[PDB]
């Protein structure tokens, strides 16, 4: 039920690039997926959401269309694209797989190991 | 809004047992209680009778009991007295009035003359 | 910036009970939405401490006790233990900012 | 988009893989109050000509309010429950005195708000129509004139739009006696249903799902009648809370697999008994033998989890490999040789045996396929209609990729005739034990001789 | 017919006070807190004026005041107006399960 | 403040008839059959006298009689008593969903 | 028995928004409706406000609307008006009164003056 | 008088012949109304010393009236029904508005009268207590004085006899929630029930039967709570109508008949399964497997025919001759060798088998009888107590003539071991068919060899 | 289900005598038995009742103790004794076996053939 | 002498409907007791025509129709047939005279 992911590094902002999530869940289709990021100083915030077919994409109001999310069910992997970039995007990014509540909620259960993406200079 | 009127009355022969009919509308009728009183020309009020909700515990004055009966109707909302053995002294005006708010049967809770009507003159002559 | 507000200046010696309180607007929490509290120890990945304010996950102590009322959620820890130096969160579903994370309170022993 | 299915021919069945689940698992109740004035008699001298229609309109309205005053193959393993559970509870809470007065008071000007009852329930309120203002400013200052006479008749039609809705109410609650499935638009319009979704305590992707599919959630929703006193006539919607959304979930069609034996009536055969819908809720799967409780709309299924099975996630292992020592794999066996065919999302499975003419025809090139013996499978974009036995059917015509995998006659894996045909529920383990014990009995009978 | 003793007529100039009364025994207006006083005009209805000894009903002036002492009930008035030229009655629950009225008391001004 | 026109004071000797009135518009006491007349004494309560144009309530003499014509409502009395020295009011449902009173009419005898 | 009694009143500074409280006993409360009127020394009656059963359709005079509000209680059976922006002209006596028998909300059915109380004098001074 | 029974030893059973039936078959309902005043608060200044008890008496009376305001072996072949059928119907009729007012009005002075409701039901009314007169002439003229003070305390005790009854009502309807079996005397006294017996439409011999056995009909009678409004608090008594009276009817006790085989556990045996009461209603018989629904009192039985069998009159033929081709003659067979004994009206049947000490002893001459093997029978006027297994029992001591007829071991009429012991209901025809088909199977098995 | 009986004749009144009923009912214990008499001139009247054990004897108010009834179950027969006699006792007497109603009633079903008992002179 | 009273003077030609009416006191019939009607043809023994006023025995025609109401029972025969010359009874359970027989009506054809 653990997760692994990669894609961190030091990149000048402005150009698009590719972040990967490679969750080792052998049944990675029923559980909702989110990506968040934790930055030094201020608190963590939620970034992006996806579930199942990927027909109910949603993003944080900080990034409308700036981050583009997709997942492939059979390869059990996931991708996020940095269409637009800026200075505060430097953070340790978490691919977090959440379970479903009795109502509809994501509990944001067992997490990824995090990848630092730095955009300074 | 409280309203009453009367029917009947007028010139009656000695004897000639009479039913007198009241009338009421504009308020709830089944809940409260109604009662009858008289007063003669030259004399004051004197109590006659009271009924409660439905036909129960028909109360009468000590000097009237047996001569008068009272019964009320919850279908057409009319008070019905009926008097017998009509003497000379009964020439008087008869008043409907109303009392009691909750569903009570005890006579002491039924002493409120909260409203009045117009009554009717009844006279005996020959 | 978060609609979830909690004072990040709570600290105490081990042994006693410590309450953490986070409040939001009407649209989050008070519009029938639950609150989730996690931990943020440095190094190892964050994980859930309590979910939907009443039920707890598999491996946790009974020290954590969550509650919610109106627009405010609270977490009480009775009998503090030393390794609880962490940063604790709240999580709800505000109608604007979709999944909102609280700033978190830095809890350390004395 | 990417609808797919794989017809196993080892056991003749189709698995319609690839859909999004959107299953409900909870109930969300809300009170809708329609206010109304306890109108007295019109107090009109004469009949007039312009003012006639208002009279029978208000009379029929009185009749409505007084009459509604006077109103108060695996289904055998499936469970049964009370669908009307939370809404009747909320109405029962409203039967208590002094409770509905709070809804009357707090919801005085704002169209929608939140109140809390004596059990702490604080879901939502709504007032759907505003008969107080219209009655007391637009009807009676006109109706209650001396020797009454309306200014004009052309002002009545808007009141008609304020009245006919009520009338709908009438003849849909005098025949149903409290519970109406589906929910009519006259209790709840389309835009106001969109408003209730945006007021639901749910996530925004579920809000988008509801907004795209207002008709289906309208179809599945309930309505229960609350009290009528103090002129705040009201009802509770038990519109379904939707727990899990967007997991892949499949419709398993099963088909006969029976040998075409020359001697008729001696052809035993085991056929899968697994009809219905399967999808992975949490780490387990929810099974729906009721295809009627489940509804399909543009790859979006909508179904009720009350009559479901919370079976383990090992159901795909028996789906692919039927002979696996991990699942019961319920199979029904009988000697019946029935020419039966089914239609999946993207094809047709024919299973006609014996003397039965089996053809699959298009409207373009005439007949195009002929099925002699064995279970056979045709993709939907290969044919249009199918004739089997004495009946024709039409295959679905949605674009998708469908594949036929080559299987085997599993009915020949067993003995030619040991299988009993005197049961309605069995599994491969139970049947295998029956075969083993009958073999032991016959070898013992031969040994004693 | 037994009744309750009352003055036949009481005279008072306007803007004065009158303390009219009726007397009975203990099994009468004496005790039992069913003191009742009523106004009536000639050829019209009576009207509720004083009941429950000191309680006042609707549609009556505040200058009316009722009391009782021993076996005599009393009504006191303050600052007369010409409209009180009337006749008054007292009514009580007698002990023999009946209502009993008074002899009537005329009240006028000059 | 708009009101209803009334005579300021009307004089009648006892045992006569007075036909006092109040006048308004069609969106007023005119039509709508909510003619209301009330008596009041100085420093005391008002009291119901005439409602529903011509119909009498409880506790009022039969000699009262109400009517209306055009846009003027009227009250007629018969055979006065000294107790009617009072002031009178007329009240109606105006068309703008509100109640409207009169200017008051004093009535006396000599 | 039917009665109303009063509280509050007296000398009030200009402005100084005031809540006035009525009281009632001896009859049904929740069924009927109560309402408020005033009259000033030297001026006649003029309508103020009406409420129906529960808190619903708070009606006001055209020259008063916004300045004064009205709300009733069915737990302790007391009428609560609250007036604001008190001018010089409001020195008057305020009367509780009662009307309506059935459960109606239309103002034409609520125009009846069945009973009255004693009111209270309110004066403004400096 | 002439109680008798005949123990058959062919099949070990006793038939307690000679009793009179008095079976109920119908329900008689009647309304019992207790009137009462809706008392207000006492209006008392001070507490005083003599007048204290009336205060908590009336307070407890108010508590009672407000809380009751807030109140609103052949059993497997036996049926089940709603015993509360007609009384709840009459109360439901009284729930309709304007109906109970007629009972209030017509029953004004006469203690008992007849009214008719809106369904034509015209059974009876009765008023059980007269709280109007006592309250309004003996309680409040005293209680409502200034600074209230009773004349004396010794006048209160009669009011106690008018109040305590009500109190009984209280704690027997707050625990039973409407239905009380048996009916207490506090709803209806002994002399008042005797008056009621002279009231329902029954014959005078049934009236004598009821007058002799008031306690038993009191035991079987029901009580169902009617409405409480307009201070006419009332309830329906559902005293049973008694259809048939005085036909001879018997208690059939059955006992084991099992062989004392040397090899334990190989002793098959068939024992009669016919426990209970049998008597001839019309030309058929009513059967009662429930001995608990039936009650005995001085040769008079009283039982409920709702859970009865309307079996044909040919049940005595199987009683005398068990092997007859006219009756099913249900017999239960098993290998159990159970030392069991029963007590009839005039004796004891012991059926102890195997190693079990069986003695019948008096208190006069010590032990007097010893049972070695087989079912044995002792008259009641031969012994007083019986010791069997490890338990003692006392035989009945009513005077009567009892006889033991010599029978036979019918268990030896069959094969030593073919009888299955894997059923709970069988008859001699079914078991005989089983024996015949097993014999056919074994002779076929021998022939095929 | 038929009945036969005997005991009629011409007897001077005053002395006791014996009337018999010999019903041929093979199950004569469940059904209630009555005796009535039909006299010329006036109508028929009911005389005596019996049922089962015979512990609920009742007689017509014309004869209190004058007629004494008994029955024997095993012999399926019945007896009435003329303890007291008088002039109007001359009538054709009926041994009538009645069934039980739903309530308790005797329908007075299938009757005897009647025996004339004459007491004149 | 019987509490059951019926006029023994009813006769009519065959073909029509004939009603027989028998009445009793309050204690019989009107106290919830049923009525039974028999026949009394001379010679062959009497037998039941109708029992408990509604149900008929096995061999009878449908001509007989019984009814009861209050203290009165009736038997209607539609389409008279010739052999109906008989004498018809009523039977109830008066609280005094236990089983009471009516005098009977002599019915003959013309």
């Amino acid at each position: 039920v653990q997760l692994v992911e990669s894609g961190g590094g030091l990149v000048k902002p402005g150009e698009s690039l590719r972040l990967s999530c490679a969750v080792s869940g052998s049944m990675f289709s029923s559980y909702v997926m989110h990506w968040v990021r934790q930055a030094p100083g201020k608190g963590l915030d939620w970034v992006s959401s996806i579930t199942g077919g990927g027909n109910y994409i949603s993003y944080a109001d900080s990034v409308k269309g700036r981050f583009i999310i997709s997942r492939d069910n059979g390869r059990n992997s996931l991708s996020l694209q940095m269409s637009s970039l800026r200075v505060d995007d430097t953070a340790v990014y978490y691919c977090v797989r959440g379970l479903s509540g009795v109502m509809g909620v994501t509990w944001f259960d067992s997490w990824g190991q995090g990848t630092l993406v730095t955009v300074s200079s | 809004q409280v309203q009453l009127v009367e029917s009947g009355g007028g010139v009656v022969q000695p004897g000639t047992s009479l039913t007198l009919s009241c009338a009421a509308s504009g308020f709830t009728f089944r809940t409260y209680a109604f009662h009858w009183v008289r007063q003669a020309p030259g004399k004051g009020l004197e109590w006659l009778a009271l009924v409660t909700y439905d036909g129960t515990t028909q109360y009468y004055a000590d000097s009237v009991k047996g001569r008068l009966t009272i019964y009320r109707d919850n279908s057409k909302n009319t008070l019905f007295l009926h008097l017998n053995s009509l003497r000379r002294d009964d020439t008087a005006i008869y008043f409907c009035a109303r009392g009691g708010e909750g569903s009570f049967s005890w006579l002491g809770y039924l002493q409120y003359m909260d409203v009045w009507g117009q009554g009717t003159t009844v006279t005996v002559s020959s | 910036q978060s609609v979830l507000t909690q004072p990040p200046s709570v600290s105490g010696a081990p042994g006693q009970r410590v309450t953490i309180s986070c409040t939001g607007s009407s649209s989050n929490i008070g519009a029938g939405f639950d609150v989730h509290w996690y931990q943020h120890l440095p190094g190892k990945a964050p994980k859930v401490i309590i979910y939907e304010n009443s039920h707890r996950p598999s491996g946790v102590p009974d020290r954590f006790f969550g509650s919610k009322s109106g627009t405010s959620a609270s977490l009480s820890i009775s009998g503090l233990q030393p390794e609880d130096e962490a940063d604790y969160y709240c999580q709800s579903y505000d109608r604007g900012l979709d999944w909102v994370f609280g700033g978190g309170t830095k809890l350390t022993v004395l | 988009q990417n609808i797919t299915e794989e017809f196993y021919q080892s056991t003749c069945s189709a698995v319609s893989k690839g859909y999004l689940s959107a299953l409900r698992t909870g109930w969300y109740t809300s009170v809708i109050t329609i206010e109304l004035s306890n109108i007295k008699e019109n107090k009109c001298n004469g009949t007039d000509a312009k003012v006639k229609l208002i009279k029978q309109e208000l009379d029929k309205y009185k009749n409505a309010v007084t009459e509604l005053q006077l109103l108060m193959f695996l289904g055998f393993l499936l469970g049964v429950g009370s669908a009307i559970a939370s809404g009747v509870a909320v109405c029962k809470v409203l039967h208590l005195e002094g409770e509905v007065n709070k809804i009357k008071s707090a919801l005085l000007s704002t169209n929608k708000a939140v109140v809390s009852l004596s059990n702490g329930v604080s879901v939502l309120t709504f007032k759907v129509l505003d008969l107080k203002n219209y009655i007391d400013k637009q009807l009676l200052p006109i109706l209650n004139k001396q020797s009454c006479s309306i200014s004009n008749i052309e002002t009545v039609i808007e009141f008609q739009q304020k009245n006919n809705r009520l009338l709908e109410i009438t003849r849909e609650f005098s025949v149903n006696a409290g519970v109406t499935t589906p929910v009519s638009t006259y209790m709840l319009t389309n835009s106001e249903l969109l408003s209730l979704i945006n007021d639901m305590p749910i996530t925004n992707d579920q809000k988008k799902l509801m907004s795209n599919n207002v008709q289906i959630v309208r179809q599945q929703s309930y309505s229960i009648m609350c009290i009528i006193k103090e002129e705040v006539l009201a009802y509770v919607v038990q519109l379904p809370l939707y727990g899990v959304i967007d997991t892949p979930c499949w419709k398993l069609h099963t088909s006969p697999l029976c040998t075409t034996n020359t001697k008729e009536g001696s052809n035993i055969c085991l056929t899968r008994t697994d009809r219905g819908w399967y999808c992975d809720n949490a780490g387990s799967v929810s099974f729906f033998p009721q295809a009627e409780t489940c509804k399909v709309q543009s790859n979006r299924v909508f179904c009720d989890t009350m009559n479901s099975l919370t079976l383990p996630s090992e159901v795909n292992l028996c789906n692919v490999d039927i002979f696996n020592p991990k699942y019961d794999c319920k199979i029904m066996t009988s000697k019946t040789d029935v020419s039966s065919s089914v239609i999946t999302s993207l094809g047709a499975i024919v299973s006609c045996y014996g003397k039965t003419k089996c053809t699959a025809s298009n409207k373009n090139r005439g007949i195009i396929k002929t099925f002699s013996n064995g279970c056979d499978y045709v993709s939907n974009k290969g044919v249009d209609t199918v004739s089997v036995g004495n009946t024709l059917y039409y295959v679905n015509k949605q674009e998708g990729k469908s594949l036929y995998v080559k299987g085997e006659p599993i009915i020949n894996f067993y003995d030619p005739l040991v299988f009993p045909s005197d049961e309605f529920d069995a599994s491969i383990s139970q049947v295998n034990e029956k075969i083993n014990q009958s073999l032991a009995f016959i070898r013992k009978s031969d040994e004693l001789l | 017919q037994s009744a309750l003793t009352q003055p036949a007529s009481v005279s008072g100039s306007p803007g004065q006070s009158i303390t009219l009364s009726c007397t009975g025994t203990s099994s009468d207006i004496g005790d039992y807190d069913y003191v009742s006083w009523y106004q009536k005009y000639p050829d019209t209805a009576p009207k509720l004026v004083i009941y429950d000894v000191s309680e006042r009903p609707s549609g009556v002036s505040t200058r009316f005041s009722g009391s009782k002492s021993g076996n005599t009930a009393s009504l006191t008035i303050s600052g007369l107006q010409p409209e009180d030229e009337a006749d008054y009655y007292c009514n009580s629950y007698s002990s023999t399960n009946t209502l009993k009225f008074g002899g009537g008391t005329k009240l006028t001004v000059l």
